[PDB]
């Protein structure tokens, strides 16, 4: 047989999302004896009272916090053997492909976490190729919902299209019967523009998920509930333990058909202006993050009501919805058709918390361990090898440890076109 | 149309053009530095004996020592019709900034790689130094390049050994994580955006892995006609300066100082731009660097083109087959010595039944006893005792080991002497001298010699920056090859001694001896001797 070892390359993957998401590496000893979690405070909001006589009406102080943790390592444990000759060049090819697949995995979980914890939902009743300039309309709707809520976008904003909708936007640009500079660029290259409708980074991503329709219907809030901004609470032993701020557990009539990633909205509640607390004309949207029990769920925008009388003034200072739940409100489901997602966020919402695996220690003898830098994603793992003469074989393992965290789910959004019927 | 696209197209063309030679050179480096058993499957599965009995390394060591005992360096000589001391200032600058350890180390690294693989290289960079500057708060240093065969990719359309016709060149930097952090800090890059590039090394034969970071620097040369200004020097003569060099800083400060523009000419010159690149983005676009030539100097061994394909070779490429054969034969023979039953008798058990303790190895008995009878067969059948044959090295193994060693010895003769390799190194040093002259004319303050003293014509802008002014009478000296001296004083001492060697014992012998005493180092006794020599030389006029 004649043979040449030139590789025929078949995969060219790209990593925009994990490149844009900031990487965080807290101290290792502190994480080790704190169970791989760390808390960060949340920007403080102040209540206001107008009047002359304010006796006994002095407020307190309340400063909430959120928690970032990690998961479990992702590996490429594959065994080495004799087999055939080209095993030793497939060895290096396997190491490279393993690093590349690890980078892909980080991206996939970043995109999935964004698409499943994104509170803001921008739906459309038709596809993107139907009307003219409606891709711009979609991006502008994203920007406007970020602007009206007075959300922080200082470090940047980003809008990722999926390739189908990116092509449809480019088609909208090139069918314009006029060539200036934007249509000429969209003609020669496929790119619409680097900044559209306000966003300062508009990209396309091929790893954006598809949000399946939820068959859930006829679901109403069961019992009037009020959720309160707290910073800690007492356990059974009296110890004050911290409370994560981006999660509220609501009781509904029945959780049949819902799943992590579902976008809902309660019939009647409206968004606020956060800083000014002015009622918006857009319905408040939430995203479910976990179905607990058969009648409870967990939704990531904690619905602090403005009109809730049982809240302390310092807690009402954190209100983001005009009305509380009322034991009968319908739970509208925003995702009614299967659709690939477009995802936008403020650039500081998603982070990647990374920790090392100290397998280079003296306690690991017999195995040879090096650090393993991954390109694209800015991450570091370990590469470990152990030779076992007993079967006269060896084992190879590339282990990367990290966790993707969404600190501000209210800043991450999703764009669902063609949500008709 | 993309600048990134054009850079990558040129780089990919060169990378595919230089593929066989780079693989062979990396093979030579790995063979002559790490191990001669270029294998992974056999020495990781079913472990056998693999010796290493070198015959090529002593040859490589002898060649390296021979090239180390004969150093070579640039020597600037005045042109034809120019003043006899036109190269003195340039030579002094060169000897000042090339005396450091890094210059010698870079040359030695390049020479060793030239001997072993077939190609080496080094680089000439410029830095800012405040404490001890060569000139203009700047220094020029020489830096090494390790594994130039794979780390320096040249323009494919170059048919010159010293690569003077290369329109571009890409140098691949692989550095640790801390190295990348410091590189980004120095080059104003983003340390958080880890870069990637085509990995030059291969790290096959696992050797664990290579925890590195790869970036590239892409040098390109642009030869064009650009504007020059003809002024009227307030002291004397008409100086020519380039428009781009004084475009904004001192374009009016020259007139303020007193220069009056006389004419404006367009002159063709070369410019060099460096770009920091990664596989997916460009970081620094066209940062103009000083000089007219690419600051990378390559050194070659046996170099040529076969069919529009470059081939270079050292001394190790043609010894590999014989050396590998010798190693294999010696390993086979070692196996024969170990795993072989040795010479012992063959017995039937009934022959020694009851007498087994006599044959174990002790010397407590005067003779060996054997059985004679069997109850059924009557007597033990007669047959002379057999002994297992001694281990033997086959005539095939012996003959082929001798023949392989003889072939390696025959083929590992570079020349008859390293004259051709030293001549290639002299070519590299002449290119080094040319590059250094260009960069000196660009960044250093070069005074002019007048027969009416040395004059420096310079001025400072409103931003307190001094703008050097070099007239076009710059290439007044050419480059030759000479002995490596640490200073101009040492060079003058060598010249005086050489002249004294051929001068007979007349009056110029006394003259040159007094000159030698004048140009000596200082102590107390040598101080008095040099003062006496000065007195004599002054008193004889």
């Amino acid at each position: 047989t004649l043979a040449v070892d030139e590789i025929i390359e078949t995969i060219s993957a790209i990593t925009p999302m994990a490149q844009k998401a900031k990487k965080y590496t807290p101290p290792a000893a502190s994480m080790q004896r704190s169970s791989n979690t760390i808390w960060m405070p949340v920007e403080q909001e102040s209540p206001t009272q107008e009047g002359w006589d304010l006796t006994d009406k002095a407020t307190g102080l309340l400063e909430l916090n959120v928690a970032v943790n990690m998961g479990e390592p992702d590996n490429d444990f594959f065994q080495l053997r004799a087999d055939d000759l080209r095993d030793e060049t497939a060895y290096r090819r396997r190491i490279q492909s393993a690093a590349r697949k690890l980078a892909n995995n980080v991206e996939l979980k970043v995109a999935n976490m964004a698409a499943e914890m994104g509170s803001l939902v921008i739906t459309s009743p038709d596809a993107i190729g139907t009307n003219t300039a409606d891709a711009w309309n979609f991006v502008a709707d994203a920007e406007e919902i970020m602007f009206s809520r007075e959300l922080n976008r200082d470090m940047g904003t980003s809008y990722f299209f999926n390739p189908q909708d990116y092509k449809k936007a480019g088609y909208d640009l090139t069918k314009r019967d006029i060539f200036g500079r934007i249509p000429e660029e969209a003609y020669r290259d496929g790119t619409i523009q680097r900044q559209v409708a306000g966003f300062d980074d508009v990209l396309r991503s091929p790893k954006l998920p598809v949000l399946t329709k939820s068959t859930a219907t006829g679901i109403t809030v069961s019992g009037a509930q009020s959720f309160k901004p707290v910073a800690w609470q007492l356990d059974n032993d009296g110890n004050k333990v911290n409370v994560d701020n981006r999660f509220a557990t609501v009781t509904l009539s029945a959780t049949t058909g819902m799943k992590r990633g579902d976008k809902i909205s309660f019939a009647g509640v409206k968004f606020l202006g956060q800083m000014a607390k002015n009622v918006l004309a857009q319905d408040a949207t939430f995203s479910v993050v976990r179905v607990v029990d058969g009648t409870h769920v967990e939704i990531t925008p904690k619905p602090v009501a403005l009109d809730d009388v049982s809240l302390s003034p310092e807690q009402r200072a954190y209100a983001n919805v005009n009305t509380s739940l009322a034991d009968a409100m319908a739970v509208n489901i925003l995702n009614v058709k299967d659709a690939r997602t477009n995802v936008f966020w403020a650039d500081d919402a998603i982070r990647i918390v990374s920790q090392p695996i100290p397998a280079n220690h003296e306690l690991f003898a017999g195995m040879k361990t090096t650090s393993f830098s991954i390109p694209d994603v800015g991450l570091n793992g370990i590469f470990a090898t152990q030779g076992d003469i007993s079967t006269l074989s060896g084992l190879c393992r590339i282990a990367l440890w990290y966790g993707v965290n969404a600190t501000r789910p209210e800043a991450i959004g999703v764009g669902l076109p063609g949500q008709t019927a | 149309e993309n600048r990134l696209e054009s850079i990558l197209s040129r780089f990919d063309a060169d990378w595919t053009a230089s593929d066989e030679a780079r693989r062979e050179a990396k093979n030579d480096l790995f063979f002559s530095r790490v191990s001669q058993w270029d294998d992974w499957l056999s020495q990781y599965t079913t472990l056998q004996y693999r010796g290493q009995f070198d015959v090529v390394r002593p040859v490589v060591r002898k060649l390296v020592s021979e090239m180390r005992q004969n150093p070579i360096d640039v020597l600037y000589r005045p042109k034809d019709g120019a003043r006899p001391d036109a190269a003195d200032v340039l030579m002094g600058m060169y000897r000042t900034d090339m005396r450091h350890n890094t210059a010698k180390i870079a040359v030695n690294i390049a020479v060793r790689e030239q001997i072993e693989a077939g190609v080496g290289a080094w680089r000439l960079v410029t830095d800012y130094e405040d404490q001890s500057p060569t000139s203009n708060n700047q220094v020029i240093r020489r830096e090494p390049i390790h594994s130039a065969c794979s780390h320096v990719i040249w323009d494919s359309n170059s048919k010159l050994m010293d690569k003077s016709d290369a329109r571009h060149c890409t140098v691949i930097h692989s550095m640790s994580q801390n190295g990348w952090e410091d590189f980004a800090e120095k080059y104003d890059l983003d340390a958080d955006d880890i870069p990637s590039f085509q990995n030059p090394n291969d790290w096959v034969f696992p050797w664990l892995t290579q925890d590195t970071i790869q970036i590239a620097e892409f040098y390109e040369v642009v030869e064009k006609k650009e504007t020059a200004f003809i002024y009227q020097d307030p002291v004397t003569g008409e100086p020519v300066s380039y428009f781009k060099r004084d475009i904004k800083d001192v374009i009016d400060d020259l007139a303020d100082s007193g220069f009056i523009k006389i004419a404006e000419r367009q002159i063709k010159r070369r410019r060099v731009y460096k770009s920091i690149i990664t596989c997916t983005a460009v970081l620094k676009d066209k940062q103009l660097i000083a000089g007219e030539h690419i600051p990378i100097v390559p050194v070659f061994g046996e170099w040529g083109f076969v069919e529009d394909k470059e081939v270079y070779e050292g001394v190790v490429r043609l010894t590999k087959d014989g050396q590998r054969l010798r190693n294999m034969i010696m390993s086979f023979n070692a196996d024969i010595v170990a795993r072989t039953p040795k010479k012992k008798p063959f017995f039937w058990p009934e022959q020694i039944a009851g007498f087994e303790h006599m044959y174990d190895g002790n010397d407590d008995y005067p003779y060996y006893l054997l059985n004679r009878t069997d109850e059924n067969s009557g007597d033990l059948p007669t047959q002379p005792l057999a002994y297992y044959e001694n281990p033997e090295v086959p005539q095939a193994n012996a003959y082929m080991l001798e023949a392989a060693t003889s072939a390696v010895k025959e083929v590992a003769t570079l020349g008859v002497e390293t004259y051709v390799f030293q001549d290639n190194l002299a070519t590299a040093m002449r290119r080094d001298g040319e590059i250094y002259q260009s960069i000196v004319n660009d960044i250093y303050d070069v005074p002019r010699n007048v027969t009416i003293l040395m004059a420096e014509v310079v001025d400072l802008a409103t931003g307190e920056k001094q703008v050097l002014n070099d007239i076009r009478g710059r290439y007044e000296c050419y480059t030759d090859v000479g002995p490596s001296f640490q200073s101009m004083k040492q060079q003058n001492r060598a010249e005086i001694l050489e002249l004294l060697g051929k001068t007979p014992q007349g009056t110029p012998e006394y003259q040159l001896l007094l000159l030698q005493y004048f140009t000596l180092l200082d102590g107390k006794g040598v101080e008095m001797m040099r003062d006496y020599a000065n007195k004599q030389l002054i008193q004889m006029g």
